[PDB]
RNA sequence: AUUGUUGAAAGGGAAGGGCAUUUGAUCAGGCCAGCAUCAGUUUUGGUGGCAGGAUAAAUCCAUAGGAAUGUAGCUUG
RNA sequence: CUUUGCUCCACACAAUAUAGAUGGAUACGAAUAAGGCGUCCUUGUGGCGUCGCUGAACCAUAGCAGGCUAGCAACGGUGCACUUGGCGGAAAGGCCUUGGGUGCUUGCUGGCGAAUUGCAAUGUCAUUUUGCGUGGGGAUAAAUCAUUUGUAUACGACUUAG
């Protein structure tokens, strides 16, 4: 995809005589603009309902900015994704400062540890986990630790043009 | 997963003293001295005080983390070994031919021969290590006794012992002949 | 910049130094390469010299003085990786080489002159910590290369040599910042000072 | 006798360190930490010198020497309270990093006729140098 | 003084191509101390001189000149093409040019 | 066609050809550039005014409630 | 030992043609989960201090492409030729050093010159290779064919002798 925004999407069958005023349902949906939101917001409305794009309409698309865009916060994200032989559920954690951030991570994850594109990837929920008791993960738990400090062991600095006239040193 | 840190406490005793620079080890005991280049893995070592060494891994992976508790080990091993020592013994075991071991000297180098296994006309020899100190036990019949500062190196030198007395084109598990190490252990205890 | 440029070649990757020469040399740039043998590849020793038994069984099988030709020492191995990165067949290619030499060890008349170093192919800067490494002296010897023993007693030599100019450099270096020190607090240091000197 | 470990005496990430960021909008000023996302990313905050509360990969920083104290996730204006008291603006000016800095920034912005009184006065100095290298 | 240039090396080092085929009427040329297309931009329009020598001489003088200038910058790492009045020849691939600092906008 | 001599030139497992320019030789009938102000096409910067959205979200300020990776204080060891 | 042939050096004068001068290739070694420099002392895997976060440095750098002159202050810097002693064999062919000589000095203060190359044109300052002529030194052979040998051989080649 791209960077992520969230974006409420919220559609409805079109109005029949019989039915004037037909039941709005809402989405949150991650996407990179509105063109692809929409679009993902009927991918899913057809799973789950009798509806399809030519029968409906969407009735807003309203972006959902971070409420703390500056405090970290620990997420719980649930996906379903297909691998090659099937299909499974899977709880993630990820530590970041948005939603936004977090799925861009989840993505990225998700394509480094199971080869699961975009396409074969379901975000069914995600959440701020609000207690440090309810993280079930040790790659999070160990970034909760009281006075958490750590080394950057073994730097190395980019160098701008092809020669040095010194061994570099590593340190920091 | 990378662990944040990962840390293992050396415990140094009254006597002994360990210096520690570039990962070159170096431990000093009532026994001796014994060094060790340890410029093949990335830890830190850290002086909590005179009775206590931490050694730490920071941001590593589980192959990089099971390296850690090796270095301990090995440090751990220096310092018992120039406190209390290290002494391997060893038992010949035959049916028949009585194995004949003794020490001899080929330009002063000093090798333990081993004669007649399982009848051989061969002469076989292994040398002695630099720093092993080898020794016939009186009390029990058939007993060599390696001993030495470096558990590396006493240990090493019976398994030389050992291996050079292994049986060809015979059922090993009806020629049983050979020597074995019958007790890892200490010299003080 | 400088009309010869002098690599240190110790602790360098052969193919991302080797990558580096060939296009300093297409752009006219005269090198030369020493320490050759202490050149770095990575992988462990065994893999190199396995890679190096797959190349010596290539050979034109009606004769083989026909080619490829498997040198064995480190300055031709590191020769060889170049080759590759150059249009080596063309005249412009030709000349690109003719403005290279490597050597092992450090031989007159660059063991006076200063040695840079290439950090996009430092081992120190490149490879992740714990990876493994092959040193190119090593390999060569394994594969047949005759002088490692003296390449190293003539390092050993120029090294003896090397510090006790170094340890005479050190001292000079010593009484200019020495001098230089009480020349400050002057009127000149000060107004220099203002000027970003 | 004693022991002699050495030590290898790194610049932690911690809150409360100090950084110069090197890449970006806001690039040669300083910031604190204030909280660790992970191992790669921290939250940083430079009140004083305008950098916005952020989530920064440390890539895009430099670790100094300084650091303060400082609660764990404290708000700008915490941050900004603690750093003045600290007098974290004043201990990075002192520093030899800090001046060099300065000193490349102040040749840049050099006229062509400063760098024509620059070479007179270098002139100048060496006459004095080495005129007392030659005596000692 | 011991300096007396008024003009920034450089290098010539190709023509404009692609994989396999040559564009002779355009040469790309490495100007010293220039590392991105930000910094080249002041360095176009200027104008560009490959000195070289003859045996024979042609108007009391063994030196002759090609001119040309800079049209526009090439990549992300300070590369400009160039434009000669006649081509470059291809021989000079790794020859030195000379960037005069005129027409001047300083 | 093929050959001799002379002259010129090139030649690391063919030669020859295309585009381009260097060099040499040769040759017929204004030539080659610089700056300014414009126009056509285009490329790369600096900078100004506005609109929208949760009339951005935040930060910030005020206020109610809360807890812990629990600050002060306190109590034991 | 006669076309005065050969060679080296200095100096002109021609040609030659450049894979590409245009202030300076500016010398520890080793490590990098560690080092450099300074300093102190019990000289150590020592204590203390300090540096890095690139050479964006350091050195050099003003004068008709750099003229002609007068002073001041230092006795320093630097070029050239000549000397002293030493070190360098990996491809040393270079590094260092003594002494005096002779220039220059922008460390500081003066005087005179520069124009018309006409508003730019590399605007010519480097480096090879070879010839040729002057002066000064220096040296005074071989190989091949033909003959001959048979340890050699298709022919060349090889190995012998004169
Ligand atoms: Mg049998
Ligand atoms: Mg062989
Ligand atoms: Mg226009």
């Amino acid at each position: 995809m791209a960077h992520f925004k969230e974006y409420q999407v919220i559609g409805r069958r079109l109005p029949t005589e019989s039915v004037p005023e037909p039941k709005l349902f809402r989405m949150r949906i991650f996407a990179s603009n509105e063109v692809i939101a929409k679009s993902r917001y009927w991918y899913f409305l057809q799973k789950l309902h009798k509806v399809k794009k030519a029968s409906g309409e969407i009735v807003s698309i309203n972006q959902i900015n971070e409420a703390h865009p500056t405090k970290v916060k620990n997420f719980g994200v649930w996906v379903r994704y297909d691998s090659r032989s099937g299909t499974h559920n899977m709880y993630k954690e990820i530590r970041d400062v948005s939603r936004v951030a977090a799925v861009e991570t989840l993505y990225q994850d998700m394509a480094a540890r199971h080869r699961a594109r975009f396409r074969s990837i379901h975000i069914l929920k995600v959440a701020e986990i609000e207690k440090t008791a309810d993280v079930k993960r040790q790659y999070v738990k160990q970034f909760l630790t009281k006075d958490l400090k750590f080394p950057l062991p073994h730097r190395v600095q980019k160098s701008t043009k092809t020669f040095s006239y010194k061994r570099p040193s590593t340190f920091y | 997963m990378k662990y944040i840190q990962t840390e293992q406490q050396i415990e140094v005793p009254e006597g002994v003293t360990v210096s520690i620079k570039s990962r070159i080890v170096k431990v000093v005991g009532p026994r001796g001295t014994l060094t060790k280049n340890l410029k093949h893995i990335d830890v830190t070592f850290t002086k909590v005080n005179n009775q206590l060494i931490k050694v730490a891994v920071h941001n590593g992976g589980r192959k990089h983390v099971a390296a850690l508790r090796t270095v301990k080990s090995l440090v751990d091993n220096m310092i018992t070994g120039v406190t209390k020592g290290y002494k391997y013994k060893m038992r010949y075991v035959y049916a028949h031919f009585p194995i004949n071991v003794n020490i001899v000297e080929k330009d002063g180098a000093k090798f333990i021969e081993v004669r007649n296994f399982l009848g051989d006309k061969k002469i076989r020899n292994v040398p002695v290590r630099d720093g092993v100190t080898i020794e016939f036990s009186t009390n029990v019949k058939d007993e060599i006794v390696l001993s030495g500062n470096s558990v590396e190196d006493v240990s090493q030198n019976a398994a030389d012992l050992q291996q050079i007395c292994r049986v060809r084109n015979k059922d090993i598990r009806k020629f049983l002949d050979g020597i074995y190490v019958s007790h890892k252990g200490f010299i003080t205890e | 910049v400088e009309p010869v440029v002098v690599i240190d070649g110790k602790g360098h990757l052969v193919g991302r130094l080797a990558s580096v020469v060939a296009k300093q040399l297409l752009n006219g740039q005269k090198i030369v390469v020493v320490r050759a043998e202490e050149l770095n590849i990575s992988g462990e020793f065994f893999r190199n010299k396995l890679k190096y038994h797959d190349f010596l069984r290539k050979a034109t099988a009606f004769n083989k003085t026909r080619g490829p030709f498997h040198f064995r020492a480190p300055s031709r191995i590191f020769y060889k990786a170049l080759r590759g990165m150059v249009s080596h067949k063309t005249a412009r290619g030709k000349a690109a080489l003719e403005r290279l030499k490597v050597f092992e060890g450090i031989p007159p008349p660059y063991d006076k002159k200063k040695r840079v170093v290439v950090p996009q192919a430092l081992r120190v800067l490149r490879l992740k910590p714990g990876r493994k490494y092959t040193t190119l002296g090593k390999l060569s010897t394994s594969v047949g290369w005759k002088y490692e023993d003296v390449v190293a007693k003539l390092e050993a030599k120029r090294k003896v040599s090397s510090a006790e100019y170094y340890a005479k450099k050190r001292a000079f270096t010593k009484k200019v910042a020495s001098a230089n020190a009480t020349a400050a607090e002057s009127d000149v240091a000060k107004q220099l000072a203002a000027l970003g000197y | 006798t004693d022991s002699i470990v050495k030590a290898s005496n790194w610049r932690l990430v911690e809150v409360g360190r100090v950084v110069l960021i090197k890449k970006g909008q806001s690039a040669g000023k300083l910031a604190a930490i204030v909280e660790i996302i992970d191992q790669k990313k921290v939250l940083i905050d430079g009140p004083k010198a305008g950098v916005p509360r952020q989530a920064i990969n440390l890539g895009q920083v430099v670790l100094t020497p300084l650091t303060f104290a400082l609660p764990r996730g404290a708000r700008t204006a915490t941050v900004s309270k603690k750093w003045a008291a600290a007098a974290v603006c004043e201990k990075w000016a002192a520093s030899s990093w800090a001046k060099k800095i300065a000193q490349r920034e102040r040749r840049a912005a050099l006229t062509d006729f400063e760098r024509f009184q620059v070479m007179v006065l270098r002139k100048q100095k060496r006459y004095t140098v080495k005129k007392a290298l030659a005596k000692a | 003084a011991e300096s007396h240039r008024l003009y920034v090396k450089g290098k010539h080092l190709s023509y404009q191509r692609s994989k396999r085929v040559n564009n002779p009427n355009v040469s790309l040329i490495k100007i010293e101390g220039v590392a991105t297309p930000q910094d080249a931009q002041f360095y176009l329009g200027k104008r560009i001189a490959y000195v070289y020598r003859a045996s024979k001489e042609v108007r009391g003088s063994k030196i002759r000149v090609m001119w040309g200038k800079v049209t526009r910058t090439h990549g992300n790492s300070g590369v400009v093409r160039a434009t000669f009045r006649n081509n470059l020849p291809a021989k000079t691939f790794g020859a030195s040019v000379r960037i005069f600092l005129y027409p001047s906008n300083i």
